[PDB]
């Protein structure tokens, strides 16, 4: 009403200009906003817009036009002490927004709204402007007093308008958004393409990657404290735009000059400056990939001829070169599955055409240096190897195996090296033998490895086999010698059918013997003996000095052919062994080698003259060595 | 050993691919395979594409009704069923090694290594491979006189088609995910296999031509 | 004169068979059958002297019975051990 308009406004100057009153004078103005509102206030509705419009334009007639650093002192203050002040006034008229409002603007949001107003007039660009300019001393001074700053943001923000919009929701950052995050948004884009570009004119590009790297952590840090939440995301989409992803090519060009030093700590930065954004590594792994290829290239280009020779030092050096670049990638670029692939490409790529395999005009080289290697080391040498360090490098072989591709060739070399070493009686480790074949059938399925399986358990059951011939020997008067057999399969083996051999008669019981006891225990089975592998003992009880000699079988029937005289020739030799010209030729040549036989001559060169069938041979009585257990092998 | 050389504009011919402009020029003609160096290979002599064990005139034969009352129409229908299954696996292969890379992709992104999706490439190579002897194996096998050497031709050939259908059905679904130590055993020691019996009937065809065997 | 003291040979294994190739599966003789390969495969044998596995002969026996190289019939003489 009249009566009551007067002391009302009177109490409304009162909560303005705050100076903290007391209990009795905001419950009477509450009484008498609801002794009118009982007798429908849309008449005091209107005279609260107008008072409310003209104490913001009184408020206006001051602190206008002031342009720097105390728009802010004023605008902050001024918001905040209206802000409280409009809140308590909501508190006093609060029958009106329950019984007229809801029948149609609560005061609350009125005020809101006559303050939008306010923030459109010349206080809208200066406000934004010198908070930028504020912001503008992100190059050095810590002279951005957050709370200058914060103020002016939870004004924008809660300036959203709702003044029956749909009703009270949440955050509406509209104003925000249209007035404050897009200005800001365009000039840090501006300040960043600057001073990046000063920056990089000037000094070598790791600075300005450690300057990079810097400047996100900063305007990461920087939304916690003074903007709102929801600008984390597009900020950093910006500066990730701006301070890369516009220089890829001075990336790519350091990438390259870094990667031919050896710095691998800020290959790691780079790693995470060019992913932080999107599909730029497309160019980083094909280079990795042709570097690392051409190093490991050159790298074995420098053993050059001596390589061709030498197993150890090729795969050797395949391995270091593998080893280094594999742990480049597991540290800096963190295992990532496009660098992994491709080192494997590029490891491929130089194990299987080189300089080695160039040099001897084929591609199936490496296997089988790879295939010798294995072998020189499986085989039983002077010293007598550790376990894990046998089981280590045989770990080492399975990698630098599984880069080649034609991996048929690396078996048949394989089967026939451990054909050779089994049969020969001459290994290092049962235990090593079978955890090879047992890796090589893991890494390549169980049709690749079924010969080299059965191989092995061959030999298994002929030392079973050959106990029991020593069981059932007890009771058939063993004649003169000690009989160990291998009876190996037939398909499996990598050996030809026989060399045409006569035995001679002091071997000729065992045989029979043997032939007959192996034709008990099976239904069908033909023993075909192939003597061309085969070695045994001699006594020599026809010399002087008790010597013994340790040779084949062609040693040991050409020997026994002299038990009757000393006096037979090429041809009469022949005519009693049965064996063929050019091998005989070779046994002849390596036993007169030997200081055992001798032609007619006393001192001729007999390692080199060739024999004829009639020519005779002298069995040499003198025969002395120095040492005993003569061992007359090639 | 047999020489052959390929050129641009008895003992030449040109190349039955739709634009391709050479000559294929050789020394003796015998229905052996050559390629044009423009991407496709064919036997000399009559003038379509590559058939290892079936010899010409009976390709011919077969091709003249590619589409006699009521078992032959029978034959008939199950040999043609056949290749016509086959000729159709084939054409689509382009699908299916669009398909075999996309699950490489697919399969090395979600934490696997390389050499896997490797092996699986190897294992396809072979699969269309023993589809195209298979092909032209069923023709050979149609124009033939049942005896006893007819019998066991014709079940070799039975397992290996199984044999096949068995490796396909592994690639599709089992190379799922995450079980390689098994899968890729089975792949490899199935393809393995595979290969060597395709292998075996062709040997078997040869030897039957040299040693005149069969009846027709 | 005797000179002997020790003697070490070595022999192979082999089924006791004029030919080599089982005549069903085509595989080695020696070798595994088509049956057994694809995962005690022992040789049998005949009157007529014919070898062929066992588990090859067994379904060649199962379907006909006829000893597939000699339109004859078949009956076992002597298993493989
Ligand atoms: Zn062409
Ligand atoms: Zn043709
Ligand atoms: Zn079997
Ligand atoms: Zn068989
Ligand atoms: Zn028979």
């Amino acid at each position: 009403l009249d009566q009551i308009w007067d002391d009302l406004r009177a109490g409304i100057q009162q909560v303005y200009t705050r100076q903290s009153m007391a209990k009795s004078r905001y419950m009477e103005l509450y009484t008498h906003v609801y002794n009118y509102c009982t007798s429908v206030g849309l008449e005091l509705y209107k005279r609260l817009k107008e008072f409310l419009k003209n104490y913001l334009t009184n408020l206006l007639k001051d602190g206008e036009d002031l342009m720097d650093e105390s728009v802010l002192k004023f605008y902050t203050q001024q918001w905040e002490d209206y802000r409280f002040s409009s809140k308590v006034l909501n508190g006093i008229c609060a029958y009106l927004n329950r019984h007229w409002v809801r029948r149609e603007y609560e005061i609350y949001s009125l005020a809101l709204v006559t303050w939008r107003d306010c923030l459109f007039r010349p206080l809208n660009k200066q406000v934004t402007n010198a908070v930028l300019k504020l912001i503008e001393k992100e190059r050095n001074g810590e002279t951005i007093n957050t709370r200058l700053i914060s103020g002016v943001v939870q004004s924008y923000v809660e300036l959203g308008l709702n003044e029956d919009d749909a009703f009270a929701k949440g955050p509406t950052l509209t104003v925000y958004k249209e007035s404050f995050e897009s200005q800001f948004l365009a000039d840090t884009e501006r300040f960043y393409t600057r001073e990046s570009t000063e920056f990089l004119q000037q000094n070598p590009v790791t600075e300005y990657m450690k300057k990079a790297e810097a400047r996100l952590l900063e305007e990461q840090r920087r939304v916690q404290v003074y903007l709102h939440e929801s600008t984390q995301d597009e900020l950093a989409r910006k500066c990730e735009q701006v301070l890369i992803e516009k220089h890829l090519e001075i990336f790519h060009t350091e990438f390259q000059n870094l990667l031919d030093a050896d710095k691998n700590e800020d290959l790691g930065r780079m790693y995470n400056l060019v992913s932080r954004i999107q599909d730029g590594l497309g160019e980083l792994k094909k280079l990795l990939e042709t570097h690392i290829h051409n190093q490991g290239l050159a790298a074995i280009e420098k053993c050059g001829e001596a390589a061709l020779n030498d197993p150890k030092m090729y795969v050797q050096t395949v391995l270091d070169v593998h080893k280094k670049y594999n742990a480049l990638v597991m540290s800096a670029f963190n295992n990532d599955a496009g660098f992994v692939a491709a080192l494997d490409k590029a490891c491929g790529r130089f194990i299987n055409n080189n300089a080695v395999t160039k040099m001897a005009q084929s591609s199936s080289k490496s296997p089988e240096l790879l295939a010798r290697y294995c072998d020189s080391l499986l085989k039983k040498s002077s010293k007598n190897p550790e376990e894990a360090e046998l089981e280590d490098t045989l770990n080492q072989v399975m990698v630098v195996f599984k880069y080649i591709e034609d991996k048929d060739v690396f078996q048949k070399f394989y089967a026939k090296m451990l054909a050779k070493r089994l049969v020969h009686q001459n290994s290092a480790s049962d235990d090593a033998e079978a955890s090879m074949i047992s890796k090589l059938k893991q890494a390549c399925g169980f049709e690749y490895t079924s010969k080299l399986q059965r191989m092995f358990q061959d030999i298994g059951v002929s030392k079973d086999l050959n106990e029991q011939f020593k069981k059932h020997l007890t009771n058939s008067e063993p004649l003169d010698l000690d009989f160990s057999i291998q009876v190996l399969s037939s398909g499996s083996w990598p050996f030809q059918q026989s060399c045409t051999f006569a035995l001679p008669s002091e071997l000729e019981r065992s045989y029979q013997r043997f032939t007959a006891f192996y034709a008990s225990r099976h239904s069908g089975r033909k023993l075909t003996w192939l003597y061309q592998l085969s070695k045994g003992e001699l006594v020599t009880n026809c010399f002087k000095n008790r010597y013994t000699l340790q040779a084949s079988t062609f040693q040991m029937a050409i020997l026994l052919q002299y038990n009757t005289e000393d006096a037979y020739t090429v041809q009469q030799l022949t005519d009693s062994t049965q064996i063929k010209m050019d091998i005989l030729a070779q046994v002849l040549q390596i036993l007169l080698k030997s200081k055992l036989l001798v032609l007619e001559d006393e001192n001729a060169n007999v390692d080199e003259v060739e024999l004829k069938p009639d020519t005779l041979i002298k069995l040499y009585l003198g025969y002395k060595n120095k040492k005993l257990r003569v061992n007359i092998n090639v | 050993d047999y020489r052959y050389e390929v050129l641009t504009a008895r003992l030449l011919k040109w190349c039955p691919a739709p634009d391709c402009h050479h000559v294929v020029k050789v020394q003796y003609p015998d229905a052996k395979p050559v390629r044009c160096k423009c991407g496709r290979q064919f036997c000399f002599n009559c003038g379509e594409n590559w058939h290892d064990p079936v010899k010409c005139k009976w390709l011919k034969k077969w091709i003249k009704k590619c589409d006699r009352s009521r078992a032959a129409l029978q034959r008939y229908l199950f040999y043609c069923n056949r290749y016509m299954n086959h000729m159709q696996s084939l054409r689509f292969e382009h699908k299916l090694y669009a398909q075999v890379k996309q699950k490489m992709e697919e399969m090395q992104q979600h934490n696997m290594s390389w050499i896997e999706v490797q092996f699986l490439k190897k294992a396809v190579d072979v699969l269309c491979q023993c589809r195209a002897t298979l092909m032209y194996t069923y023709v050979f096998a149609f124009y033939l006189k049942k005896n006893n050497q007819s019998i066991i031709f014709e079940n070799n050939q039975a397992d290996l088609e199984n044999a096949t259908e068995v490796l396909s059905g592994y690639l599709e679904r089992d190379i799922s995910q995450d079980s390689l130590q098994d899968i890729k055993q089975k792949v490899q020691d199935k393809y393995r296999y595979c290969e060597s019996r395709r292998r075996v009937l062709l040997q078997h065809v040869h030897e039957g031509y040299e040693k005149d065997l069969w009846e027709y | 004169r005797f000179e002997v003291k020790k003697w070490n040979a070595v022999a192979l294994w082999a089924w006791d068979i004029v030919v080599d190739n089982c005549a069903i599966c085509r595989n080695h003789i020696m070798d595994l059958c088509i049956e057994c390969q694809a995962n005690e495969c022992t040789v049998a044998w005949g009157v007529c002297n014919h070898a062929f596995h066992f588990h090859c002969i067994s379904r060649w026996l199962k379907t006909r019975q006829v000893c597939p190289l000699d339109n004859r019939e078949w009956e076992f003489q002597k298993y493989g051990h």
